[PDB]
């Protein structure tokens, strides 16, 4: 089926530049407008800017006009778009939205892409520290000091709560007699038990 | 965050609740007790950086001291009434003694 | 991180804060607000420096700090602890100061009279 | 209190001597020999004459917003041309004068007899 | 005590040092002068 | 240019309820709004273009009706699937722009917190640092604060609130409150409590010692 | 002890300054002959 | 302070042109 | 009225009130009574020795027996440090200095030209 | 920067009750929040700052709480002067940002709206212009919309959606629906209807002869 | 009472430039720091710039720099606000806002003035076309055909519904037998009795 | 406002809308949208040009209308009602061009002759 | 909005709802009927900008119509084989008189 | 009808006319050198 | 149509180069 | 028609003037 | 029908000749003296010749999907290299003959005569 | 099969259908019967006259009798405008008129060459 | 009416070709015997 | 006790310079 596909979750130490791949697949690549949308600030999406695959051209968002710079590439059917000097508020989740060739039809974007989650940040893969929470029965696990966010904190191999950050390492507070923590951020694997 | 400074047996102490990292300036000496530095006698004028670091109740909130001394035991008043004729009778005299050298070539 | 410098003309005291070079800065003295439309005259502030007339040691000598505008005064890490003792025509020079003063006016009288001596011949 | 309201703080970090009437008034005017020497200044209620060795002499009087302070006669004696005549100051000054006249003596000598 | 004042007085006495022994220069050259 | 906004950032409806969602313009965007549906994973569809066109593949039970500035996206039939984020965006002038979005949560029995305090860790002890923690737990509706107690004092300073959506199999909210202290402040206290308010302040507590 | 240093530098001025003057009463008195030789 | 090290500069300064005065004599007379 | 009458010589320092030309004598320094009983008390004036900056330096009160010190009309506030053979050179006192200086040396150049002159 | 948005753009409550409006940041704004109020006419006025320090002069029936991200605004025993717009400040970091606003209506007391048609006036068709209007009038609440009919065929082309804010003595709503039509159009068909759902569709029509 | 209080409603063409007054009384003017704010696009309140009347610095955010300049007339106590050439966008309701002077006290405004409206278009203050509306009983009032916004239509010398604007003049609807619509734009006082 | 420019050489038809200088444009053709990928490989519009190879009168003329990217098609008022009748080597030229071309032609031919008279002597 | 072009008895014709204004090109005649406005022949290549104003479905929508013939009549088919042969011969002739008159000089 | 093809004709006719004048003021050149 | 007129200008300008011709011819002989 | 009788006028201005220049040449001798 | 699937659109307002192929098919090919000319170009199901007065000469097949049509024989005569033998022309062609091998030969005669 | 021969003369124009060599004629113009009874039919081929372009140009079909037109195997599009003594100028035509002239025009300079020489 | 024209058009054409054709066969000639005198 | 050393100390070479400098014009002559 028709479908819009995104490179994945990238680290970008504040001044650099990044660079971000949708690759379309299932229909045919230059016969339509792809947008890029930003989704910062929580949920507040912003309409970054279109690229005309077929001629190359490019329209963009008076705001975004210094910070990103389409490209594509037609050969692989893959769509850019490179981040210039990311500060911290350049975190966010970016979508590239397919839309139609013609004024006629390109102001709706029927087809959208996974996302792309870009963490603006001055930090290194710290392994976790693991506590025990004790007083069914109300039992918690909390883990803390890991940077990237991907983390899977099960129970016996139940509120997985958000990660956090107050410092610059995240923390997940979970919920419930052994705890287990994969961190596939810095490859920890840490199991505890919960006795008083 | 204010890190204390503290002035006892006329030399100047900088105190903090945790070690006390040199910047710039006055090096001072490590006192027996960590965490404070002496720069010195008040009158020397000290003047330095230093950085002390995160209390219990401030957590990693470094802060940054520039202690800075002027008690100057070299200071001079000057009356210019005073350096002006001084600087003008030199000024005479070194005239008489040129016309001295120009009469004698 | 860029230091407080610290300049002493006499009765005046002249602070000034390099580390904010954009944005207007403010002062703070002892957690008090100081700079801007106040009963005193003798203190004010423009640019990056504050103008500290009729200095005195027992009043106006503790912490000081600069923030720009947008910045709360409590937010601060760079305090000076300026404690000084000033007088009226006041100056600090030392023993090699002077030897250069004597030093430098023997050899101008020196080249005047060697100068005068090679023009008469 | 006696109407005594001017007193002193001396003995500063700063060698200086101030003057304090004590009266939290506007107006606060000083008197010399009789006449205001000058209205307070804004905001301060201390006169200051200046440095300590300067020695101020003279009859000064205070008045705020009530009647003038009974004045206070301060004498003041920070001696700075000073000078101990002990044997060895004079003897030394003495050696310097007959030195002094002795080579202008010697000189004039000599100019006297070449011309 | 305060070194202010005793040092400007070190520092005009020093002044006059250096006037005293120009002024002794100046009346010996120019006394070599009226013999020559 | 042409803000959009839209009337509430959330509305709750129970199971096989019509709810309608509203979206107004800056200006008159002359019927060019689409309606867009993001999953809370993170996807997102597009719902209805043109104010009224379904789009295709995506069930008639959503509508989108409005003229001028005032439009409104109508779901009937709410099932679980349709508990989302729901955009609507203009296309009249460019920039293209989208409103807040409305996250859907389906309604359930008022019920109350069971508030859970935990002394910190062992470890956390010898590491030097003391995270107390709170576990408030399904307690719909969402109206709830955390008033943090030490020794009889409040204290409001370190405070992480952690909060989560709407569970897929109770539609219940779970909190988590931490205090982060140093093992210095954990032991120059012994009473340690934290307050909940499900809409009356339930209590729970722990000693040091 | 500093007061010390402060009169014997005081009455130090004074003498140089006296001398001074002795030096420039020369200098008029000898000044006057040498015109008058030249 | 300034010290009495402040009479002692021009005192040395004039002790070396005395020396170099008295060794110019030496070396005129005789030598 | 008329300001106290205040003469210091050396070391020692004397002090006389003309307030009241012929009354009861009774002397207070920083508040405290002074004089009477080296340091004493004249019938008129107020004899002190060994005057020091720190043992005495303060408000001093002239008032006649059976009063308090607001009574007596000004406060006297005198510091001072004393030495030995020690005298303040006013400028006339200066110029004296000068004048004879000069006078005495032009005399003995002139007395030594004439001598040598023959 | 740090966008600071509010949970409801509108909400209701009948004199006497206490209401809470919430504020959401973007970042942790450590306690920097102002509430503003917003009288129709225009004047606003700052009523608590630093989340919870009432403004001099600003009566004690408003309250601040709030701490990190969420924040709230208690209004207690609402009167008829306490019916404005309430915005929500930031002072962590500059700029600062305000939210949307949230605008206080009193609860009726649902009614009915009273459908009026009027032909175009006598001297609209001498200038050539036809403009056929609806008066919708006094029905809380404010969910209506207005349907045009031109001889049982609709008509979305040339609105005017022009509505009152409540009233201070019935808090009622009324509307105005104007449809622009010229002098030839007017004449070419004959039943002109305009359709009202007050939450069914209430109907009242004319007839050009 | 302390007191700000601006300048008035101004009709400015396009491109132009006008500047904005608002007189402070009743205070210190120096004192205090002077917000400007923007309420725009029905309710958004936007923060454009401060400025220090003491030292006349002037702060800025950073999407209004280069539309206000901020000068201030310490003699009048007045304050000003200049746009730059201003375009459709800049049409809103400007307030001035005191706060306090240093960092402690200036990120929250305790007194507001009354606004001023700017309304760049680009039209000429046409006169009322008035219409009577017929079948207690409803009948109407429309008037049309008015640029400038201010109007008062009352009713036999009801509900006022807001003006509106789909071409470039303005209508308000009066509802309730005499109408009455003055005219304080052009100058026009136009009576008009409801019969069938 | 700026007017359409129509270029035709031989059968091929370029066509440029100069209005939107900025923005990328759009065109589109009797209410069909022309240009960009399509299976028509005659045309193809780059910058603010449509070229139409391969111009069919009966089939390639009629209206013509260019708007920019962010604007719909609809809300356009500058047509362009082209209709040209195309053929290969095709020119246009009236009796005063072949008449300046004759015209010259005599005078390049006698300033050769005059030329070669003069350099020979 | 498309303003009509109609070409009958083989003279265009810009019809519209209102009075066409002229803005630049062939001016053409006012017929008898306003609104309607003939542009000559259809082979006199008519060219030009015309403005017709909004109807009674389209209110103050001006639209502009640049109506731009190419039919022409003087349109000559170029074979670029005799084009060059005959001015590869034009100049063979004038090189052979050229050659002429140098030998007469 | 149509009237590309004879108006090239026409060009043709005319650039042969040109050329057969030019011919001809050759050849009679030519003829008069050949006297002279 | 490029008309018969095209056949006329060469003759009209080698009309004129004849009466240029004939008019020199004429002022040569006699006149 | 008309190109008929610019054929035959062009023989006989042609005939003409190759007359006229060899007479031309004639008489100059 | 009878496998006549060729026919011809003329009198076009542009001078041409265009033959249509009564199939929409892919790769309908003509054929040309028994073997095929060509493949059909995409999406376009016409073979167009040329402009009409080119006079195209032969025998032409076509072949979509199916079998082949039955093949259509179009003969031209657009005759462009036509001229009347009527009494002007031959007359006025041979008055000119006449007059320019007059000229020459008495050119020649000239030459001759003078070498 | 041997597609259909035809001849133009002036204004005639005369076909034939070598695909019979021997059979019944008959002749169809635009899918309609023509031929046969100026215009008329042979028994082998067709004898056109008065052809026009408007009036007679199209298919043509040579069939025997009692077949419709799909049988007959090639239909035949003419089309042509005649003009009065007109003919098609071939390649070798125009090359015979050039070499004719060429040889004339040298043979008559070379025999008045030789006339004048003497 | 314009076929006409084509074929007196197309007729001056070939005859005036050869025309040139005469005229470049005699330019040989002469060619030839001016070279011989020359 | 230090300056005053200093003066008798210059005092001390004044004299010994202004004899030495007297004494080598002596010389010089
Ligand atoms: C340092 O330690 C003392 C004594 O424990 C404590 O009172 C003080 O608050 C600490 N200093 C800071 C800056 O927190
Ligand atoms: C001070 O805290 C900082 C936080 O960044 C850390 O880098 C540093 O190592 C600490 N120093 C000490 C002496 O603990
Ligand atoms: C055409 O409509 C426009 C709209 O501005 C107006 O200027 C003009 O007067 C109208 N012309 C006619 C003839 O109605």
């Amino acid at each position: 089926e028709v479908q819009l596909q995104q490179s994945g979750p990238e680290l970008v130490k504040p001044g650099a530049s990044m660079k971000i791949s949708c690759k379309a697949s299932g229909y045919s690549f230059t016969g339509y407008t792809m947008n890029w949308v930003k989704q910062s600030h929580g949920k507040n999406l912003e309409w970054m800017g279109l690229i005309n695959p077929y001629k190359g051209v490019s329209t963009y968002n008076q705001k975004f006009k210094d910070k990103a710079t389409l490209t594509v590439d037609k050969s692989s059917s893959t769509a850019y778009m490179e981040l210039l000097s990311l500060t911290s508020e350049d975190s966010a989740v970016y979508y590239c939205a397919r839309s139609g060739y013609y004024g006629d039809s390109d102001w709706y974007f029927d087809v959208w892409g996974q996302g792309t989650t870009l963490t603006v940040f001055s930090a290194k893969t710290t392994p976790p520290s693991v506590y025990p929470l004790a007083p069914m029965v109300t039992l918690g696990c909390l883990v803390k000091g890991y940077f990237p966010e991907p983390v899977t904190v099960t129970w016996n191999s139940v509120h997985t709560f958000p990660a956090v950050l107050k410092s610059d390492l995240y923390t997940l507070s979970s919920s419930v007699v052994t705890c287990n923590v994969a961190h596939p951020a810095s490859s920890t694997t840490v199991d505890k038990k919960i006795v008083p | 965050f204010k890190i204390p400074i503290e002035e006892l047996e006329d030399r100047v102490f900088v105190n903090c609740n945790t070690s006390i990292t040199w910047v710039e300036g006055t090096v001072g000496t490590l006192l027996s007790d960590i965490t404070r530095l002496d720069l010195g006698k008040r009158i020397l004028d000290p003047r330095g950086i230093y950085r002390c670091n995160g209390t219990d109740i401030y957590k990693d909130k470094e802060s940054t001291v520039q202690v800075h001394y002027r008690m100057c035991q070299s200071c001079v008043e000057l009356d210019p009434a005073t350096v002006a004729g001084i600087i003008v009778t030199d000024v005479i005299a070194t005239l008489l003694l040129a016309l001295g050298v120009f009469c004698f070539a | 991180q860029t230091p407080y410098k610290v300049s002493i003309s006499g009765t005046t005291v002249i602070l000034t804060c390099p580390q904010y070079p954009g944005s207007e800065i403010l002062w703070q003295h002892n957690d008090k607000n100081i700079g801007g439309d106040e009963d005193d005259k003798n203190i004010g502030s423009d640019e990056d420096h504050l103008s500290l007339k009729e200095f005195s040691e027992l009043e106006q000598s503790g912490y000081y700090v600069c923030y720009p505008r947008g910045s709360k005064p409590e937010d601060a890490n760079f305090y000076l602890y300026l404690r000084a003792r000033v007088c009226e025509n006041c100056m600090e020079m030392d023993v090699m100061s002077v030897a250069t003063i004597v030093i430098v006016d023997i050899c101008i009288t020196g080249g005047l009279l060697l100068l005068v001596y090679y023009w008469s011949k | 209190k006696g109407n005594h309201l001017v007193k002193v703080y001396d003995y500063q970090e700063d060698g200086s001597v101030l003057l304090t009437c004590d009266a939290e008034a506007k107006n606060i005017t000083w008197f010399k020999d009789g006449k205001m020497i000058g209205f307070l200044t804004e905001d301060k209620k201390k006169w200051n004459l200046g440095s300590n060795a300067k020695d101020p002499r003279g009859m000064y009087q205070c008045k705020g917003s009530q009647n003038k302070s009974k004045p206070l006669q301060v004498y003041y004696r920070m001696c700075q041309n000073c000078i101990e005549l002990n044997a060895a100051t004079i003897s030394g000054f003495l050696f310097a004068e007959i030195v002094s006249i002795f080579v202008l003596a010697v000189g004039v000598y000599f100019i006297a007899g070449q011309d | 005590v305060h070194t202010e004042k005793v040092n400007m007085m070190s520092l005009t006495v020093l002044g006059l040092r250096m006037l005293f022994a120009k002024t002794v220069a100046v009346n010996f050259l120019l006394t070599a002068k009226l013999f020559f | 240019d042409i803000q959009m906004t839209q009337t509430t950032s959330s509305l709750s409806a129970s199971l096989g309820d019509r709810v309608t969602i509203s979206c107004r313009a800056s200006q008159d965007i002359r019927n060019y709004l689409n309606w867009y549906q993001q999953k809370p994973d993170g996807t997102v569809k597009l719902l209805i273009y043109y104010t009224s066109r379904l789009h295709s593949g995506v069930p008639s039970k959503f509508s989108g009706s409005g003229s001028g500035t005032d439009y409104s996206l109508t779901i009937s039939n709410l099932e679980q699937e349709d508990i989302a984020t729901y955009f609507c965006q203009q296309g009249n002038t460019l920039p293209w722009t989208f409103a807040g979005g409305t996250k859907l949560e389906i309604k359930r029995a008022d019920a109350a917190p069971t508030v859970s305090i935990f002394p910190p860790a062992s470890e956390q002890l010898t590491s030097g640092g003391a995270s107390v923690v709170c576990f408030l737990n399904n307690f719909y509706p969402k109206s709830i604060n955390s008033k943090w107690k030490i020794d009889g004092s409040e204290r409001q300073n370190g405070v992480l609130n952690s909060w989560t959506d709407q569970d897929s199999k109770d539609s219940t909210y779970s909190m988590s409150s931490t205090l982060t202290l140093t093992k210095n402040e954990y032991e120059r206290h012994n009473s340690y409590t934290c307050e909940a308010t499900h809409k009356s302040p339930i209590v729970k507590s722990f000693n040091r010692s | 002890d500093t007061l010390l240093l402060q009169l014997t530098n005081t009455s130090a001025y004074y003498m140089y300054l006296l001398l001074l003057l002795k030096s420039v009463v020369y200098f008029a008195i000898i000044t006057c002959c040498l015109l008058r030789r030249t | 302070l300034l010290d009495p090290k402040l009479c002692y500069l021009l005192d040395g300064i004039l002790f070396i042109y005395g020396v170099i005065l008295t060794a110019l004599f030496l070396r005129v007379k005789f030598s």
